[PDB]
């Protein structure tokens, strides 16, 4: 186990190298050209997603079937919670793309996602209040990759406490006080739940939109429905 | 066949 | 305001453990179909709705928030807390969830109802964790109690959030107790929380197949179609 | 007047 043994700051170092590229949209609005924009948009990041979980320390370790596992649990969280960083520094905002920034009523266009909307931005916003750092985000992002899919099957939950440790550190050297640290600690934790949430609204709607033949949908992207 | 093994193996 | 968040973790331990509801029992006789399986878990989830709606107001700083609020909250948290519940008092039957106790399904009975199996497991290795870990009573019901606060607190703000760190502290001042390291301490909590998602999950499941149940159609109590209309 | 609601208030 090399995962194992890293200090949290080569473990913040290696999250930080994998962190996977912001991809445009195709831009150039209907339901539909709403929902081709965010498909092709999601398609192209799952193929990232990829690569950066082969990046995320324990990962590489499990067997594929298992990796498979928790990516197909984990990959709408994985996009909201990359979106929901994104968006931060535009209030009342989601940027899906450096090209492609929604405002709430863009979401009317399509019933099912003004409801998403105003959870990514809570959460957007409570993630602004706390003032998320980077390295904890992509320690969030990791938890969330190893997390969700745990339970639906030691190593990852060996994983995960470094994990944990991590996080605390970076609390720790922003100055935190030991009561301050397992508050904040926790209330991210608590974040997950809502991710996971908001994931859970998201696959449904998305299945019923693959329902309604509103769009088509990309092959992998229909893998990973199928998972749901 | 699926995508998902295909795009991890690498 | 109070008052509440002037609790200590000792006091916040035991105005909890005071509030836990009982385990009710169900009305269970009589070989079962799809339809007497599904009355029965409704006659008694919607008894221990009652109870749990009680139970909340004896969460502290439940009550200072405001009724609309309360009844967000609780919209948000009961499928959840009831699963939070079946998985700690099924900890000691592995491969079974105990609903009540004369009333404990195996894997198998699941298959009756549509995509209950596959929720059934859930649980299941939710309660293993639970055994896994030893979950202590006492961390099952500041658990138990940031699943109500927690829930729909992102779908309304600062009253829960103090509230919340009430629970922290506590759920640390246990671990203190229990002679953890201040590393364990952390870990332990972690591992404490992620477990929330799983139930959440578990939830958003549950709830989509009594929705789906609905149309099937054994009739659902009038307690029982409020709470899921609100997911709709 | 949700049911939830009378059993919140009494
Ligand atoms: C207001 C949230 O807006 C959304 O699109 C969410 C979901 C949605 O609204 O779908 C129907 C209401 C969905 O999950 C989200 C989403 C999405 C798409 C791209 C991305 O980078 C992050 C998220 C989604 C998405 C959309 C199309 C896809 O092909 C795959 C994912
Ligand atoms: C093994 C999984 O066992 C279940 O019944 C889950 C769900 C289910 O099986 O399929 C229908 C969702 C459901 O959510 C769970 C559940 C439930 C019922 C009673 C209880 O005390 C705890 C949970 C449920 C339940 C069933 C009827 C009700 O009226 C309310 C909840």
């Amino acid at each position: 186990s090399l995962a194992l043994s890293l200090t949290a700051d080569q473990m913040v170092s290696a999250l930080l190298d994998a962190e996977p590229p912001i991809l445009y949209s195709e831009y150039d609005f209907s339901e539909a050209s709403m929902m081709g924009l965010l498909t092709n948009l999601a398609d192209r990041e799952l193929v990232h997603m990829i690569n950066w979980a082969k990046r995320v320390p324990g990962f590489v370790d499990l067997t594929l079937h298992d990796q498979v596992h928790l990516l197909e649990c984990a990959w709408l969280e994985i996009l909201m919670i990359g979106l929901v960083w994104r968006s931060m520094e535009h209030p009342g905002k989601l940027l899906f793309a450096p090209n492609l920034l929604l405002d709430r009523n863009q979401g009317k266009c399509v019933e099912g996602m003004v409801e998403i909307f105003d959870m990514l931005l809570a959460t957007s916003s409570r993630f602004r209040m706390m003032n998320l750092q980077g390295e904890e985000f992509v320690c969030l992002k990791s938890i969330i990759l190893l997390n969700s899919g745990v339970y639906t099957f030691d190593h990852i939950h060996r994983v995960l406490d470094k994990i944990t440790d991590t996080l605390i550190h970076l609390m720790a050297k922003a100055g935190l006080t030991l009561q301050q640290q397992h508050q904040r600690l926790a209330q991210l934790l608590l974040i997950l739940s809502h991710i996971r949430h908001m994931s859970n609204k998201g696959m449904e709607h998305l299945y019923s939109m693959k329902c309604k033949n509103v769009v088509p949908l990309s092959d992998l992207l229909l893998e990973m429905l199928d998972a749901h | 066949h699926k995508i998902l093994h295909r795009l991890l193996q690498d």
